[PDB]
């Protein structure tokens, strides 16, 4: 075989690129769906909607 | 063993294996902060004139 | 809707068919019988005629 | 604020009677860890001391 994974967003939205910086100085990254009101978790903060 | 298997707690960006997992009954207790306040204190009225 | 047995049992009522009901519960040491849980309350409505 | 008398958060008076259920883990630590938005997960490996 050779496989193929779909997925039907049917739909296009602005997001971004983003790395995070806790204050202890922890890096760890993920990419945030911005331009939804998408609710990321990690550690103890969460970033959302933009422009 | 006829037994699930081991557990990992997940909880908020964290990864952590249990030595014990369960839940149970606790003693406990419970707190009260008094709500209201109040207020009074004289003010200079007076009349320049009167149209 | 008719009897009441919570106070004085069934008796003659002064309404015309009012309605019961529970509600929200306070408890603590603000109400003062000290349990946690909450409390339901007990309610009539009448419509009335004095004069 | 208060349980077993052991401090979780410092706070002014409390009251006493009041059982509590919560989920709980431990981790080799001291003090219990609490939780209500956790995502367990089960996996099964073949471990020589499981058998």
């Amino acid at each position: 075989g050779i496989i193929w994974k779909v997925s039907p967003c049917a739909a296009w939205v602005p997001s971004a690129v983003i790395e995070l910086t806790m204050p202890s100085g922890e890096v760890r990254t993920f990419h945030p769906m911005s331009g939804i009101p998408t609710q990321v978790f990690k550690g103890v903060s969460v970033t959302y909607l933009g422009s | 063993v006829h037994k699930p298997g081991e557990v990992v707690v997940s909880y908020g960006g964290m990864r952590v294996r249990p030595k014990c997992y369960g839940f149970s009954r606790m003693m406990a207790t419970m707190e009260v902060n008094p709500p209201e306040q109040r207020i009074g204190q004289c003010t200079g009225c007076h009349l320049e004139c009167i149209n | 809707s008719n009897s009441f047995s919570d106070d004085w049992a069934g008796k003659m009522d002064r309404a015309g068919l009012g309605f019961s009901g529970c509600s929200d519960g306070c408890g603590g040491a603000a109400c003062g019988c000290f349990n946690a849980a909450p409390s339901c309350i007990f309610w009539r409505k009448w419509v009335e005629n004095p004069h | 604020c208060k349980i077993d008398g052991i401090v979780f958060n410092q706070c002014e008076g409390e009251s006493l009677p009041q059982p509590f259920d919560v989920a709980w883990m431990d981790v080799g630590h001291s003090h219990k860890i609490i939780m209500r938005e956790h995502k367990t997960k089960w996996v099964q490996e073949s471990s020589s001391k499981d058998f």
